[PDB]
């Protein structure tokens, strides 16, 4: 009760911002908020 | 019994016909009380059984061990009817 | 052309026609509607189905009429 | 004073009885000071509001009086018709004064029982009278007031009242029926007295049975009709059970013999109704009124098969259905022959088998025991071979759904339990009427916890804002790429689950309790969904399907063989769809909320509105949601509606215009799958969105694309609009008519220079070419009539029409034989055999010959024709004849010589009693509305002679013909040039009518005759 949850389904995860990468004002703000919010969701556990 | 119908299920509903008969038949012997002997309540419904029992038949499809069954138990009441004529 | 009527306190009728043309009957309850009727064994087993359900409760009349015409 | 006065009426009568004296005047003093005092405590106790219980003491104290002076006056004879004003006044002025009582029962039933017996005791010639005038004041009194049911109820103790005034109440309550529906609580307090008066003729077996025999077909049609095309049709269902318990299992003698020649237009009405996907409860109420019908076994058995379907929709699953289905299928066993039973059940021997042994196995002793019973009634066609064998399940593909990788402490093993059926538990749950709510939040735990673990949590602050600040995001145009769901191979069985996780958080966005803790919820992964989803086809990071040049293909979804690299954030849309396509409207609020929101993510991030308007998602968010208008069912079609409205008014005009032919069609193809039953007010809202798509996108202006833009998508908008003009369906043909119109009214053009480039559609197509107009159906028959009338009625005539040209004599003769065959026994046609009324027909032919009247060479047949509609027996038919006449009236001229010869028999059977029927006045007074100078003042004085012949047979026959002693005076109002010296004579008859039957309140001689005396 105290792991972070992970599938092995690798085939349907949603894949990230990032992943376009390997495959090769308001803004600010916006991404602050986005952080803060993936921030405080990190912390879901299966308990 | 399994959800779906199949031969399993044939008893149940072949011996439903009869399961009903016999309250069907039960007002036979009702009717033929001497206290209530000749009346129109005794009549009409003694020709209504009678014509309800010659329009239903089952499926050929079944034994003749149930044919039997049937029809015995419908001539035991029929022959019933001169056993107490007999004695206009 | 056959044209079949049935009279039976109250009084509805029961009419068979058949048009020239075409060997399919048609029928009509009148205490333009039309009734689909196949071949003739159909009909008396609509009528003789219908004569037996008006025959029951009524309880008052006890009668049998009809004619034809054509 | 007022109770010193209640036993003091009974010393005047005593003293009245001995001699002859003068107590009339007295007793009817004393009344009109009442009739004030009334009107005294009403009308100045709204402005007033121990006071309360003075007032109700004060107004008791005197109906007890008006009660008691009644009695001593009646306790018939004829009243005097003053007095009867002052009742007027009193009925009025009470109601008013019955307001006390609804600021605080037993002794308010009581008050009301004494009031409502006053008028028992009346002369019915007057309690009539008086009623029928005050009706309207009552039923709006009603809708303010809730306690004058008690009053109402009450008109049924045991009186002659609701013998006579239920004939006043029904015929208010057809005037005003087409109301019902749009309203809410005034088509609920209509039905509540449909209810009561329903419930009078049922417990009153004697004299309610002759009012309810006419006027019965209205209220069994006119509601059928009438529920197609309305908002709430929830009221008017409720209404025809209602008749049908009364019709019914009661008052049975005139009323089964009258709802007879109904039974075949509506038993095959319910039967399609019944067919449909509306709702759940409303399926259980059509199933309830097509069954338990009013009629005995006999005359059914030529509609006994349409009596099967909802036989079997009635024993799936409804606890009330499935007896009631038992008893009617009881029914038909106990004496058919069942030999014939079979025969009539074999269609659906199938279906009801299998309902019947599935009935078997509910927890109930009244239901199994009794299907039981039934199938043991049957002699062997209970176990005979099924033509069609069970479903079985099956399972399409091999793969392993969502799974969670869980950890024991022992040997270091993990576990993957699937949990599938979970979420579908957790949306039944959601979407279940009474559940606690705290099932609801852990099932809300379950979708949450399942949505976040299931995606990834990388580029923390560092690669995030790196992507965000690159360039080419605003300087790099986006490629033209095109996302269509056209070429989707089939649905994975992990993205139907996963489909449904997100259904179930919109749900659990908008239902209270739980809305503040996931609105930030939902629009935080919505915008994360969208930044993800523009960091995969923007420019710089483009992904190899996402090049200039490609192609929608599979490779686009997320599929078996062919991928998108593991699932792509197009579901959203999906689920946006699914949500705006439910049977509950609202989530319309949260699908538009979200939109919203995807659309300012994506303006924001990348520059500008109209370059996010290019990116390739909104091609297929247009594509998901106008297919959402192509569903059978229709709140499907509703949420397609208004996510088209949305989009329309938030969006730029100059996407607009781009998409205006994908948006015009599929607001084109909602009005023309809705035809037998329409919506729940939906085709209205359809109408409301074309209008405002046609104003936005005309709007005249300023860019030279912007202008290219619009008149290409003018040219393609109009193209489409000229194709419904010959159309069979009315409702697409009117429509594009409208269209038209509303067209040229925006734009500074007129209507024909529209239609000029796109000429070459409606060469060949108006005109009949290579066809006939008796191979045709007659719906095709009414548009292609219509249409001619529509090109011929601007004075801009296009498609000019003469006759001995070219193919013009055929198709005009055709129409002229069309207005001879009056009687459906010559026209014993097989085209023509499922037309009830064939008057609509007629109708457009007739319109087509007054639309035509710039040739001179030929007048003689079409005036003949149009003479010979007008001196038609139907009121529809003459009326229409009329219409046509006005509209042809614009002609040249009409000579009188043509007149004469063409109303030759109406002279004729002129000086004849049995001749000046309804139908007759109604021509006479059409065809003096026209032609202002036909008649004398020797046909005038004629006319006197007649009506007083007339006067003098009513006050005979007296001790329908109302209606045409009150049209004949009418019909003097319409003839001008009417003698000066007739205006005396006609009006002491009247006086002498009005002095031998009393009546002076509102007499239907009066209405036309205050227009007919105000000339001189």
């Amino acid at each position: 009760k105290s792991t972070p949850i992970g599938t092995s389904c690798q085939g349907a995860m949603l894949p990230s911002i990032t992943n376009v990468i390997n495959l090769a004002n308001q803004l600010h703000m916006l991404t602050n908020r986005h952080d803060k919010f993936l921030d405080t969701l990190r912390e879901v556990k299966t308990g | 019994l399994p959800h779906v119908v199949s031969h399993v299920h044939t008893p149940l509903l072949q011996a439903a016909q009869q399961i009903i008969e016999l309250q069907e038949a039960a007002q036979i012997n009702a009717g033929l009380q001497p206290t209530n002997l000749g009346r129109n309540n005794s009549l009409h419904d003694m020709k209504t059984v009678v014509k309800t029992w010659r329009n239903r038949l089952p499926i050929v499809s079944d034994d003749l061990s149930h044919w039997s069954s049937i029809f015995m138990w419908r001539q035991h009441h029929y022959q019933g009817k001169p056993t107490w004529s007999g004695m206009p | 052309d056959v044209k079949d009527d049935y009279v039976f306190y109250q009084k509805t009728k029961l009419t068979i026609l058949q048009s020239l043309g075409d060997p399919l009957y048609y029928g009509k309850i009148q205490p333009s509607n039309w009734f689909i009727i196949g071949s003739k064994t159909d009909a008396e087993r609509v009528v003789n189905q219908y004569q037996e359900l008006v025959q029951n409760e009524a309880k008052c009349p006890v009668k049998m009429s009809h004619s034809s015409s054509g | 004073s007022c109770k010193l006065l209640l036993n003091l009426v009974d010393c005047i009568r005593s003293k009245s009885e001995q001699e002859s004296g003068n107590g009339r005047d007295v007793l009817m003093r004393m009344l009109e000071v009442f009739v004030l005092k009334f009107h005294t405590i009403a009308r100045y106790q709204l402005s007033a509001i121990f006071q309360v219980t003075d007032c109700r003491s004060l107004v008791k104290t005197l109906v007890c009086g008006v009660k008691t002076i009644t009695w001593g006056i009646t306790s018939n004879k004829q009243l005097q018709p003053k007095e009867t004003q002052i009742y007027i006044k009193l009925v009025k002025y009470a109601m008013q004064a019955l307001d006390i009582y609804q600021v605080q029962m037993k002794e308010e039933k009581e008050v009301l029982e004494h009031f409502a017996g006053v008028f028992t005791m009346m002369n019915p010639l007057t309690f009539k009278e008086i009623f029928q005038t005050t009706v309207p004041y009552m039923v709006e009194r009603i809708s303010k007031n809730y306690a004058l049911q008690i009053v109402a109820n009450s008109f049924l103790a045991n009186p002659t009242t609701s013998a006579l005034f239920a004939t006043i109440l029904v015929e208010y309550l057809l005037d005003r029926l087409p109301e019902m529906g749009s309203n809410v609580e005034l088509s609920n307090l209509y039905l509540k007295l449909f209810k009561l008066v329903f419930g009078s003729v049922s417990l009153f077996a004697a004299e309610n049975e002759q009012m309810l025999k006419p006027h019965l077909h209205k209220i069994v049609n006119s509601s059928m009709e009438l529920a197609q095309t309305a908002k709430e049709p929830y009221n008017y269902f409720l209404l025809l059970r209602a008749l049908f318990r009364s019709i019914g299992g009661g008052s049975h003698d005139l009323l089964y013999q009258e709802f007879l020649p109904l039974l075949p237009n509506l038993l095959q009405g319910l039967n399609m109704l019944q067919s449909g996907l509306h709702k759940q409860h409303m399926k259980d109420l059509f199933v309830e009124l097509c069954l338990t019908v009013p009629v005995r076994l006999s005359s059914l058995l030529p509609y006994l098969p349409m009596l099967m379907d909802p036989l079997v929709s009635a024993l799936n699953g409804s606890q009330t259905l499935v007896s009631q289905g038992l008893r009617t299928l009881e029914l038909c066993v106990d004496n058919l022959q069942p030999d014939f039973l079979y025969d009539h059940i074999q269609p659906v021997r199938a279906e009801l088998m299998q309902a019947l042994w599935r009935t078997l196995r509910n927890p109930a002793d009244s239901i199994s025991h009794v299907a039981y019973r039934v199938l043991g009634k049957f002699g062997g066609s209970n176990r005979k071979m099924l033509k069609e064998s069970q479903k079985l399940h099956y399972v399409v593909t091999e793969v392993q759904g969502p799974s969670i990788t869980v950890e024991f402490s022992d040997c270091k093993a993990s576990l993957q339990l699937p949990m599938e059926k979970a979420i579908e538990t957790a949306l039944d749950c959601l979407k279940s009427a009474n559940t606690e709510p705290y099932y609801r939040r852990q099932a809300w735990e379950v979708i949450k916890c399942f949505l976040v673990a299931m995606m990834s949590l990388e580029d923390n602050k560092h690669a995030l804002y790196q992507l965000l600040a690159h360039p080419n995001f605003t300087e790099k145009t986006i490629p033209n790429v095109i996302i269509s769901h056209r070429y989707k191979a089939q649905d994975t069985p992990a993205r139907k689950t996963f489909e449904q996780a997100l259904t179930g958080a919109f749900m659990s966005a908008v239902i209270k309790d739980l809305r503040p803790s996931a609105l930030p919820f939902v629009a935080s992964l919505i915008r994360h969904y969208t930044m993800v989803a523009v960091a995969q086809q923007c420019g710089p990071f483009l992904l190899p399907c996402y090049q200039v040049g490609s192609q929608p293909s599979t490779a686009m979804f997320h599929s078996e063989e062919n991928g998108s690299k593991g699932m792509d954030p197009l579901v959203l849309i999906d689920a946006i769809a699914i949500c705006m396509a439910y049977e509950e409207k609202e989530l319309c609020k949260i699908g538009e909320v979200a939109l919203a929101v995807i659309f300012d993510v994506a303006s924001i991030i990348l520059g500008s509105k109209e370059r996010a308007c290019q990116l390739p998602l909104f091609s297929y968010i247009v594509e998901r949601l106008c297919a959402c208008c192509y569903e059978q069912a229709w709140y499907a079609k509703l949420g397609g509606v208004v996510s088209i409205k949305f989009l329309m008014e938030r969006l730029p005009l100059t996407w607009v215009l781009q998409n205006q032919q994908t948006f015009l069609k599929a607001l084109l193809f909602v009005m023309m799958d809705l035809t037998g039953e329409v919506s729940n007010g939906a085709v209205a809202m359809a109408k409301t969105t074309l209008e405002q798509l046609l104003m936005r996108c005309a709007t005249p202006l300023r860019a030279e694309e912007i202008v290219a833009a619009q008149e290409k998508s003018f040219h393609h908008v109009t193209h489409d609009l000229v194709r419904e003009v010959t159309s069979p369906n009315s409702t697409v043909r009117k429509q594009a008519m409208h269209s038209l119109q509303v067209l040229a009214q925006v734009t500074g053009k007129s209507v024909t220079v529209i239609m000029e480039p796109h000429k070459e559609v409606l060469q060949d197509m108006v005109p009949p070419k290579k066809h006939l107009l008796r191979h045709q159906p007659a719906n095709a028959q009414i548009g292609l009539m219509e249409g001619n009338t529509f090109c011929t009625t601007l004075q801009p005539r296009l498609f000019t029409m003469d006759l001995n040209v070219v193919e013009h004599k055929v198709f005009y003769t055709e129409l002229l034989n069309l207005c001879e065959a009056e009687d459906s026994a010559l026209t014993k046609l097989p085209c023509y055999k499922s037309l009830p009324s064939l008057v609509p027909l007629r109708i457009a032919a007739l319109n087509a010959l007054a639309a035509c009247n710039y040739l001179p060479q030929s007048r003689e047949k079409i005036i003949a024709a149009l003479f010979k509609a007008l001196n038609s027996t139907n009121s529809e038919l003459q009326e229409a004849g009329e219409a046509c006449m006005r509209k042809f009236l614009e002609g040249a001229t009409i000579e009188v010589d043509q007149i004469h010869t063409h109303m030759r028999p109406l002279l004729m059977m002129l000086g004849d009693y049995r001749s000046l029927t309804l139908n007759v006045v109604n021509r006479l007074t059409s065809v003096t509305r026209l032609f202002p100078n036909s008649f004398n003042d020797k046909f005038c004085d004629q006319m006197m002679q007649h009506l007083r012949k007339w006067m003098e047979v009513v006050v005979i026959t007296h001790k329908e013909e109302m209606k045409i002693c009150s049209a004949i005076i009418n019909l003097f109002h319409l003839i001008p040039a009417a003698p000066q010296t007739l205006v005396k004579p006609l009006l002491e008859v009247v006086m002498k009518t009005e002095r031998a039957m009393l009546i002076e309140a509102g007499s239907p001689f009066r209405e036309p005759l205050i227009k007919f005396l105000t000339r001189h």
